[PDB]
RNA sequence: GGGUGGGGGAGUGAGAAUGCAGGCAUGAGUAGCGACAAGGCAAGUGAGAACCUUGCCCGCCGAAAGACCAAGGGUUCCUGGGCCAGGCCAGUCCGCCCAGGGUGAGUCGGGACCUAAGGCGAGGCCGACAGGCGUAGUCGAUGGACAACGGGUUGAUAUUC
RNA sequence: GGGAUGAGCUGUGGGUAGGGGUGAAAGGCCAAUCAAACUCCGUGAUAGCUGGUUCUCCCCGAAAUGCAUUUAGGUGCAGC
C-alpha cells in the first residue's frame, strides 16, 4: 500500500506501529469424565500494521 | 370420474442408467406411487401400443435437506422399469434418443 | 491443589512477560546472483540450492 | 557401532533396527535421502560400516551385509558400484546437510548422501 | 455395561402408540391435551 | 425529544440472598490431545503436506482387527465440486458442506397361508357411575407349511438385471 | 480367579405397577433416583429455622431483667 497508493520508496519503509487486538471468540464443548462438559474458546485476532518512510 | 391410463405415468427418468437401458430397449418411468405392476403394464400397453414383457418397480425415499435451521424432506418416488417384448416396436420418448 | 486466590495484574504480568520467542540470527547468502538471509546453520543448504526461499 | 544413549528411535529398539536398515536401503538405492536430523545422524556410521564391508567385498562380507539388509538388488548395487567407487577413500563416505524444518511438528530435517 | 435404552420400533409402537393411547380414556385425554398444547406429535 | 413550576401516580434507588441471565478474567499458553500394532523412503498434487494419492520396503490381526446378516441408524453409498465451521494438531483429505445420481424378485426376508404365550373382544356375566372379566371370533413369530442354481456385468444393485 | 450338561447361558415375543409388584431375602431391584418410583396438579404446601431486604440528612435513643408458658434459641404482659 505504501509503495503503490502513496508512491513511497520500499527501501525506506520501517514498521512504525504493530499490534494484535482481540476478535470475536467462538465457544465449543469438550466432554470430560463423569458427565462433565468444559468450554473451549476459539479466539481470533485483528492485526494492524503502520509502516512509514523515513531516512 | 373416468380413468385414463395417462394418470398413472408421470414422466420419463433422464439419467445415465436410463440411457444405458434405452440401448437395451428398457424404459424407466416415474409412476404414481400407489399403482402396481399389472396396472402399469396394462397402462403402458394401452398408451404406447406395444407389447410388454415385464415391469419392475422400486420405491425411493426422499432426501433430507436443511435450509435455514431445520431439515426438510423431498417427496418419495416410485420408479417403473419397463422392458419390451423381444421384437416389439420401440417407444419414442420424443427427446430421449440416448 | 487449587489456587487459593486470583493473582493480581502485576503478578500475572510478571510471569506472562517471560513467555517469548527467541530470535535467531541471520547471515547473508548470494545464490543465483540474488542476495538473501538465512540462519547460519543453513549456509551449506543455501549454497547447494536445497533451501526454498519461497 | 556405539549404542544409542537415551530412548531409541521409533519407540523400541526392534523398531530402530528396521528403521536403520530401511534408511540404509533407500540411501544406497537413491544416493540421497531427506529425513529428520536425529535419524540421519544415527544412520551415518551404520551406513559407513556397510560400505566398508562392500569395499572388502568377499563372500563373507556379502553374507555379513545380507545379515542386515534384505534387498538383494541394493546388495548387488552396493557390492558392484558403491564399493569399487569408494575403494580409494579411507572413511567419510557419507555427508549430512541440515535443511529447513517441516511444518506440523517443527522437526529439524537433514539430507544424507554419498560423497559422489 | 448395558445401558437403559435399547431401541425397538415395534415395541415402541406397541407400548406408546396412537392405537394404544386411544384404547383408554386416560390415553384419550393425553392425546387431547397434547393437541391442546399444540405438539407436533401425539 | 427535553427543561422549569403548581399538582397527581409509582414495577422509584442493590454490594452481598453457595441470588438469575449475559459478557469477560484467574489458574495458563498450564493439564491433556483417548490403549503397548510402527512406521519409512521416492515420486506426485497443491499457495500450503508428518497425516492426501501412487509405488516399494517394514510392522500388526488372522475363532479377527477377515467375510455375511438381524436389530438399530437413515443417505452416512457413487460421481463432480468445496475447504473460515467440524475432525482433540494440520489437511489439498473426510462418515464434514453443496449438487446430481443410485436400491429392479413368481422362487431370498415378510404379507396376501397356519397357529403359541399373550392382546382385543359381538352378545354376555358382574359392578353406584367410571369400569372388571370373558365366549364366539380375530390378531399375534421367536415356531409349522410352501418353488433357483451356477456364471457375467456397473461408479454405485444384483439368488432381483 | 469362580462356574463351564446345568437350580446353565442367551435371542425374539409376552405378563406382573407404587403401600403396589418382584425378591434362592440384601430392604435388594422396579429406566444412572427406592424404608414407598416418576410426571403434572392441590401449590406461591408449611418451616418458633438459616439467608436476603436497594437513596440522604436532622433530633432522641435502649434491652439482654420479672412473671407465665408442651416453656427454655419462641411468645404474651410488665420493666427499659
Ligand atoms: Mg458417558
Ligand atoms: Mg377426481
Ligand atoms: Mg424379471
Ligand atoms: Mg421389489
Ligand atoms: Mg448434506
Ligand atoms: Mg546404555
Ligand atoms: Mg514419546
Ligand atoms: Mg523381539
Ligand atoms: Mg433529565
Ligand atoms: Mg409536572
Ligand atoms: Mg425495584
Ligand atoms: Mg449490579
Ligand atoms: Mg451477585
Ligand atoms: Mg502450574
Ligand atoms: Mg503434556
Ligand atoms: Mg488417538
Ligand atoms: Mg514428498
Ligand atoms: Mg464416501
Ligand atoms: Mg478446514
Ligand atoms: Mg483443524
Ligand atoms: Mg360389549
Ligand atoms: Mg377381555
Ligand atoms: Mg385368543
Ligand atoms: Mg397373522
Ligand atoms: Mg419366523
Ligand atoms: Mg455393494
Ligand atoms: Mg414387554
Ligand atoms: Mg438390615
Ligand atoms: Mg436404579
Ligand atoms: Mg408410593
Ligand atoms: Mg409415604
Ligand atoms: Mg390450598
Ligand atoms: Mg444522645
Amino acid at each position: 500500500n505504501a509503495q503503490n497508493n502513496g508512491g513511497l520508496d520500499p527501501a525506506t519503509l520501517v514498521v512504525a506501529t504493530v499490534y494484535a487486538d482481540q476478535g470475536p471468540t467462538a465457544k465449543r464443548i469438550r466432554p470430560r469424565a463423569q458427565g462433565r462438559a468444559f468450554r473451549i474458546r476459539r479466539r481470533t485476532s485483528h492485526i494492524t500494521v503502520v509502516v512509514e518512510s523515513r531516512p | 370420474t373416468l380413468a385414463d391410463p395417462r394418470d398413472i405415468i408421470l414422466a420419463p427418468v433422464i439419467s445415465e442408467k436410463s440411457y444405458g437401458l434405452l440401448d437395451d430397449n428398457v424404459y424407466t418411468f416415474l409412476v404414481r406411487p400407489d399403482s402396481n405392476k399389472t396396472q402399469i403394464k396394462i397402462a403402458v400397453e394401452k398408451i404406447f401400443a406395444v407389447k410388454v414383457a415385464s415391469v419392475n418397480t422400486a420405491n425411493r425415499q426422499g432426501k433430507r435437506k436443511r435450509t435455514r435451521t431445520g431439515y426438510g424432506k423431498r417427496k418419495s418416488t416410485k420408479r417403473a422399469i419397463v422392458t419390451l417384448a423381444p421384437g416389439s416396436r420401440p417407444i419414442d420418448l420424443f427427446g430421449a434418443p440416448a | 491443589a487449587v489456587p487459593k486466590r486470583r493473582k493480581s495484574r502485576s503478578n500475572t504480568r510478571s510471569r506472562r512477560s517471560q513467555w517469548k520467542a527467541a530470535k535467531t540470527e541471520l547471515v547473508g547468502v548470494t545464490v543465483a546472483g540474488h542476495a538473501h538471509k538465512v540462519p547460519r546453520r543453513l549456509l551449506k543448504a543455501a549454497r547447494l540450492g536445497l533451501i526454498d526461499f519461497d | 557401532p556405539k549404542p544409542t544413549k537415551g530412548p531409541r528411535l521409533g519407540g523400541s529398539s526392534s523398531h530402530q533396527k528396521a528403521i536403520l536398515a530401511n534408511l540404509a536401503t533407500s540411501l544406497f538405492e537413491h544416493g540421497r535421502i531427506t529425513t529428520t536430523e536425529p535419524k540421519a545422524r544415527a544412520l551415518r556410521p551404520y551406513a559407513e560400516k556397510l560400505i566398508t564391508h562392500a569395499k572388502k567385498g568377499a563372500l563373507h562380507n556379502r553374507r555379513e551385509v545380507l545379515k542386515k539388509l534384505r534387498d538383494k538388488d541394493v546388495v548387488h548395487t552396493l557390492f558392484a558400484e558403491i564399493g569399487p567407487f569408494f575403494a580409494d577413500r579411507d572413511g567419510g563416505y557419507t555427508r549430512i546437510i541440515k535443511i529447513e524444518a517441516r511444518k506440523g511438528d517443527n522437526a529439524p530435517m537433514a539430507v544424507i548422501e554419498l560423497v559422489r | 455395561g448395558k445401558r437403559t435404552f435399547q431401541p425397538n420400533n415395534r415395541r415402541r409402537a406397541r407400548v406408546h402408540g396412537f392405537r394404544l393411547r386411544m384404547r383408554t380414556r386416560a390415553g384419550r385425554s393425553i392425546v387431547s391435551s397434547r393437541r391442546r398444547k399444540g405438539r407436533r406429535t401425539l
